RNA sequence: GGGUAAUUGGCGCAGUUGGUUAGCGCGCGGGUCUCAUAAUCCCGAGGUCGUGAGUUCGAUCCUCACAUUACCCA
RNA sequence: GAUGUUAGGAGGGCAAAUCCGCCGAAUUUAAGCAUAUAAUUAAGCGGAAGAAAAGAAAAUAACUAUGAUUCCUUUAGUAACG
RNA sequence: UCUUAACCCACUCGUCUUGAAACACGGACCAAGGAGUCUAGCAAAUGUGCAAGUGUAUAUGAUUCUUUAAACAUUUUACGCAUAAUUAAUGUAAUAUGUCCAUUGUAGAUUUGUGCCCCACUUUGCAUACAAUACCGGUAAGCAAAUGCUUUAUUGAGUACGAG
RNA sequence: AUACUGACGUGCAAAUCGUUCAUUUCAAUCACGUUUAGGGGCGAAAGACUAAUCGAAAAGCCUAUUAGCUGGUUAUUUUCGAAAGAUCUCUCAGGAUCGCUGGAGUUGAUUAAUAUAAUUUUACCAGGUAGAGAUAAUGAUUAGAGGACAGGGCCUUGACCUAUUCUCAAACUCCCAAUAGGUAAAAAGGGCGAAAUAACUCAAUUUGUAUUUCACUCAUAUUAAAUAAAAUAACUCCAAGUGGGCCAUUUUUGGUAAGCAGAACUGGCGAUGAGGGAUGCUCCUAACGCUUGGAUAAGGUGCCUAAAUAUUCGCUCAUGAGAUCCCAUAAAAGGUGUUGGUUCAUAUGAACUAGCCCUGAAAAUGGAUGGCGCUAAAGCGGAUUACCGAUACCAAGCCAUAAAAAGAA
RNA sequence: ACAAUGUGAUUUCUGCCCAGUGCUUUGAAUGUCAACUUGAUGAAAUUCAAUCAAGCGCAGGUAAACGGCGGGAGUAACUAUG
RNA sequence: GGAGACAUAGCCAGGUGGGGAGUUUGACUGGGGCGGUACAUCUGUUAAAUAUUAACGCAGAUGUCCAAAGACAAGCUCAAAGAGAACAGAAAUCUCUUGUAGACUAAAAGGGGAAAAGCUUGUUUGAUUUCUAUUUUCAGAACAAGUAGAAAACGUGAAAGCGUGGCCUAUCGAUCCUUUAUAUUUGCAAAAUGACGUAAAUUACUUACUACUGUGCAUAUAGAGGUGUCUGAAAAGUUACCACAGGGAUAACUGGCUUGUGGCUGCCAAGCGCUCCUAGCGACGUAGCUUUUUGAUCCUUCGAUGUCGGCUCUUCCUAUCAUUGGGACGCAGAAGUCUCAAAGUGUCGGAUUGUUCACCCGCUAAUAGGGAACGUGAGCUGGGUUUAGACCGUCGUGAGACAGGUUAG
RNA sequence: GACUCGUUCAUACUACAGUGGAUACACCAGAUCCCAUCAGAACUCUGAAGUUAAGCACUGUAAGGCUUGGCUAGUACUGAGGUGGGAGACCGCUCGGGAACACCAGGUGAUGAGUCAG
């Protein structure tokens, strides 16, 4: 599946009008090690006691859902749009 | 272990033993989902017709009083 | 096993022979006033708003109406209860029931003829009739025309 | 998922802001008794996308595949 | 610092309900179980008294402010933890 | 009454079990013992008292001190639950002063009248059912400098003379 | 402690006895003292042994440990009375939650009514199964006939056409039943008018809509089609038990079949006696307070056994007759057995046919039309009567329950 | 000698394989790999980098260590076998 | 004496760590394990003409693909068949005629589609934000997938219109947590952090007035990261050393139903039998019986019906092997084959094997076939199979496994 | 007569013929501009010189098809009952409901609104 990079849209927030955005893809990022529950995990698993919680470790499918970040040139407010999980994913690929 | 796994028998004869229920066949009903654009004009008709009516059974009663 | 949407449709959702193609444009303009009665009827050259298996050949009262869209109140037997479902449809499958005008056309006969009844004063039994048994009656059967019979032989 | 290293001609590998190689191999001609041999053809999306500059396969960034270790409230 | 059958004295052990220090489980609960839970419990070991412990502000409040300790009534099955 | 007879009938009880007289299990006999309780907290039901309140807590007080370890008493905003809701939350919070009037319907109990008693009109219009409007907290959306505003959407275990 | 798998095996013994046998100066045997202790000891190693206790000793406590599992789970009468479906479940011996049940209450009916109904009616729909079709389509599929593209010498094999033909389909369909299903049948409404109201509608302040207010007026002395121990209704609450089921007809899928596996509709049975089926959880009859008399059902009427050795017309002899739904086996094929037919021929020969009967017809304890028995049947097939025959039915009494009348000298 | 195993008198012999798993030997050339340390950034918390631990990895050694120890065709004066 | 600021020890920290610990080790399931997924789903069929509806029933499909295969308009008509046109042939392109779909529509299969839903072309991004009423399964919960709208903003077309993903039916995911978005919404608990900002004012603890005010953490709202045992535990083996609670809801044993399988008997008559259907046979076919086999089954028994065989002993059966009496013959006698009445009487010695079975050898008159809870364990025997010890192989990293053998029991 | 919008959506179709063109439809004439292409073929535009040859209308055909009706047939099938029959397979009876193809006969359209021309 191949999206295009810019599409003409309706702009959620700041505007009521149908303009241009930049499309592009989202990425987790490492998660922050004071954020709560990684703390509130951190005390529960030190000292002793081994493994404390479930793992979430069956595994079943092999793909994840897509999600293009849309920025409005017009006015620096992003928002997300979901779509289907796909394998094999493209930006702005050949025609 | 192997065990019968469905019949729909006796449930009939069950179902006819409080009768088969009927709904309760309000004659006035919720109009929440039903159309906007005509319910609001209503609402503003009903308004209207209540405003006149409200003022002339005042009138006739303050008139009656004198 | 599966039960999706048009789960065993088959034959009931095809047309008949010599009945494909568009809903014909004259059934558009059909009149649907509240409370009206109307059958669900089924096609398959409309896709959009094509109803679920059960309201199929099942009739009931318009609560509302939309753009292209006719709400019917359908009653629907679910195990020890019959309860009322609020079946939205498009135009293309509702059709116009005819059931209603036997009563009607009933009460506007019986009017007329109470009517000049009563300006009469001619006592009358505007009821339906509700066919009787045969009365008496008396027949010439020419002897000449009668036929008499006897069971075949075998062969 | 981290971090690292590797992928450049048929084959195998060097090189990095003023460069597209060297060897083997192939093709073809030259050459000492037969070969080793010299000479010339062969012959390069430098894994991928984009940027930074007088100037980039080289540097910044992006991504996949291979490799080695380690994480696995994912 | 030793040494002394030097002179005067003291401690040891028994008893435990309540009471004070430690040390310390598991069966159990979760319809399994691993974190939790059982429980700062039981067992173990030390020490007191007619009661003990605590106690005379490195307190709480954010009010017109209270004012050593204990207990009752309560806040409260709440803030909170999981 | 008991006792034998006689005609006709009549399978070991309990039990788990789709199906026990069973070649299913438990029962040699007898006597006595022997198994849905108590507390905590919650609920509805129903009874009972009081009623926008209610309960007198802990405790004090009494010529109360066999019984009494109960009963009795409690100088003109203690606490629980109720009396208002809602939102994560700073928090905000019920028509609205044209009038001590008490939002609008459709059915609907009870009442008044007519043409001591059935009617059919009228008349008042409870309970309740079904709706409808207002308005309050949250959220939208529109506006926005402000005691935030809005004819519009929504959402709530909300409200529209209490019930606990 | 080897063999006798000898004695004993409620022993002489919770390991004894007899006979046989292995062992004897050494890795020998015994005594006593001493050492090592419980996830520990010890083991020339068997998970052996550690006081009759060992793949984790013995004792007490934590501890009345815990158990979706087994067993048990206590007076009477009276009333109503289930389920063995369903969804979700580390779920299939469970639980939750629906279903189905009782109690309590209100509301409503209490006016032969409207609400209402496992019902029909008249309207009106919706259908694609049995069926039917192949020359209607798709897929199968057997034959020839008549014709104008290929190989060989007008001719042969054809292909290919055209009209035909034999047989077909859960997953084929031109067409298509029965049964089953839905909607319809008027007063809180409907009529035909007027007038209002709105920010909606429309070109339309009147173009509609919808509401509202007024008018006029629609059957009702059987009730806008019947029929109804039709309100014994609604509705709310609180809670139970249950969530293994099974059988018959008919429809039915798997399987060679199965008292087999799985479904569909209904009825049962389960939880249900009683009368009949000899005998029996399910078949037939019929559902049960206590009694008296009556008359029956289902079924019988030779005796067992209450009613007929009834009547009336037939058929039937069996040197393994036959005899009652379910239901307790019998076929293909034969018969110059008798009985009727039916078709042919010239009161005979032929050919078929179906009744009973015969053959085909073999199994183990002895042996089963229920038994004795029965042949001018007590057999088989009818018909005709009469009779006997239930906890059912009618009349009457008595009991309780339920409702109703009805009552504060 | 002490400790740890395997095998099991004599006689006769004790073949092959280090890939797999073990076990084992070298190291600052070497990838990763913890605390600490050390520097940079920031108002600070923080956040970043960097360093010669063993270990593994990388290079070997080892079967009286665990163990392991192939398959098709075709071919000789008869046929047969190969 | 020696070693020496190194050890050692103390505390942190990494590795190693079945030495030792604690614990787990799905479910369905025509026994269980193996195999499979029928566990979440979708089509057709089974399903019995509304709806419903099952089996480890049947034929299959699902975990994706897609900036166009999405959106809108416009233009065009396809598959195929015929007859033609240098190279040119069955295919190449071109043309004309015939062409209701025999094409194509992302992918199963079924529906739907011809001025299109197909194909070609143009323009585009509505595959958007916010919110309802709801349908399907269903408890009338959830998710998911839809249907009908509304408030926005747009896309296309001249315009009506149509467009809120894919022609319709499939293409999937709770809580906590993380992650990144949104806001003139909020908090961080006695206070403050834009900013002494804007005016004043006096020399100060001055007065008014300002939606926007540190870092970090948290909320609210919205996505996304995944639970396929798919309404969501983080989970491997073994016990023939084993224990306990239960189960005939469930195997290994009889009996029971059925009789595929086995065994036994028929019927047909194409042939075989020198010629000759039937003396003796008997294919192609076809109908039964039997329960001495093996199955299928899982009704009965799991708070125990003592599990093979031999020995011994008795009775029953007949589907007769011998003996007795007969009949037929491809019968000259003899030998014999088939056959009918026959169950009176009999039916053996051994070698080898745990053996049922088997095979020999020998006698014989013949060495028939069976039943009785596979007759016969409070009659025996214990060789086999089925406890603990042991061996070898293969298999398993292991503990250990073996419808393989072998030995003491 | 003719047209424009339609309706029912084959009695309206198809195949082969014949018959008809005042006015009308149409074919037909042309390419400057708008427009459209490979091509004025189509489409578009601009005409009005010719013509019923076709389209179109009307009618015909032992036409095919389609459509009513008969007849298939009370056949096939089926709801309810049955201590009915049949060894079984299956088949009657009682109260009911009741098809299809083929075949044969007829039929081959009807019509609403508006307009023009004798």
């Amino acid at each position: 599946v191949n999206v295009p990079k810019t599409r003409k849209t309706y702009c959620s927030n700041k505007c009521k009008k149908h303009t241009m955005h930049k499309v592009s893809q989202y990425k987790k990022g490492k998660e922050r090690l004071s954020s709560l529950g990684r703390r509130r995990y951190d005390m529960k698993q030190k000292g002793f006691g081994g493994q404390t919680k479930p793992v979430f470790k069956k595994k079943a499918k092999t793909t994840k859902k897509i999600v293009l970040k849309l920025e409005c040139t017009k006015c620096k407010k992003k928002r997300f749009q979901t779509m289907k999980r796909c394998k094999t994913f493209e930006m702005g690929a050949d025609k | 272990a192997k065990s019968k796994n469905h019949t729909n028998h006796n449930q009939n004869r069950k179902a006819h033993k409080n009768g088969i229920k009927k709904p309760k066949k309000h004659k006035f009903m919720s109009r929440k989902g039903l159309d906007p654009n005509f319910f609001r004009n209503q609402k503003y008709c009903l308004k209207g017709i209540q405003k006149k009516k409200k003022e002339l059974k005042l009138k006739a009663k303050q008139e009656k009083n004198n | 096993k599966s039960r999706g949407k048009r789960s065993g449709t088959r034959y009931k959702f095809s047309k008949k022979f010599r009945k494909h193609g568009e809903c014909t444009a004259n059934k558009y303009l059909e009149k649907l006033n509240y409370g009206d009665y109307v059958d669900i009827v089924c096609d398959s050259t409309q896709q959009k708003g094509m109803p679920f298996n059960y309201y199929h050949g099942k009739t009931g009262k318009i609560f509302h109406i939309t753009k292209r869209g006719v709400g019917v109140l359908v009653n629907k037997r679910v195990k020890h209860r019959i309860e009322q479902k609020k079946v939205c449809v498009r135009i293309e499958h509702v059709r116009k029931s005819r059931c209603n005008e036997d009563f009607l056309l009933r009460k506007i006969k019986n009017a007329e003829l109470i009517k000049e009844a009563k300006l009469k004063n001619e006592h009358i039994n505007i009821k339906r009739k509700t066919e009787g048994p045969k009365p008496a009656a008396m027949i010439k059967v020419p002897p000449s025309k009668i036929i008499t019979i006897e069971p075949l032989p075998f062969y």
